[PDB]
């Protein structure tokens, strides 16, 4: 339904979540005093989602998401969790899609 | 005074090599270990941004007993 209703999408699964916390903690940098303690914990408040993710559908949590912030520091933001095989991919071939 | 001054200019001149302090070294592990932490990428990354992050309560003591404020000068510190 929602794909015909609203054709600007973002890759899930993972992938989104991951390249606003990625940004984010280099927009820290800039950026001193309490705040750049502040955005970091809010980078690091998004890393719940594509972790709780894993541990709901069994995959371990510390691999899976440790090499998913590996190639997605690469220069790959699409980069999501694959639900049916375990392993790092891209969510934009798998087909997992949100609205933005 | 002149003794008691040169005294500890003796010991630093003594050891032909100095390391600047204030909390510069355990900043600059923290930045440079947060990059090699990718250079793993399984377990010790958690544990090896642990061990950066942890060398930062050295210069976060060093502002709370100067009465300044913690957070500004370390966040400060860390972004330069």
């Amino acid at each position: 339904k929602r794909a015909l209703q609203n054709k600007l999408i973002v890759a899930g699964g993972g992938a989104t979540e991951m390249e606003v916390s990625k940004c984010l903690r280099d927009y820290s940098k800039t950026i001193a005093g309490k705040q750049q303690m502040i955005i970091n914990a809010f980078a690091k408040a998004l890393e719940v989602i594509p972790r709780q993710l894993c541990e709901n559908a069994g995959f371990d949590a510390i691999e899976i998401l440790n090499k998913l912030r590996l190639a997605h520091s690469k220069g790959e933001k699409w980069y999501g969790v694959v639900f049916e095989t375990e392993n790092i991919g891209d969510n934009f071939a798998k087909f997992v899609w949100e609205p933005a | 005074s002149l003794h008691d001054s040169l005294s500890v200019v003796k010991r630093t001149l003594e050891s032909g090599n100095v390391v600047p302090g204030g909390g510069c070294v355990e900043a600059a592990l923290n930045i440079y270990l947060d990059n090699f932490a990718t250079t793993v990428g399984s377990r010790e990354q958690l544990a090896i941004a642990e061990f950066a992050a942890a060398l930062l309560i050295i210069p976060k003591t060093l502002a709370v007993n100067a009465a300044k404020d913690s957070s500004e000068l370390v966040a400060k510190l860390r972004s330069y």
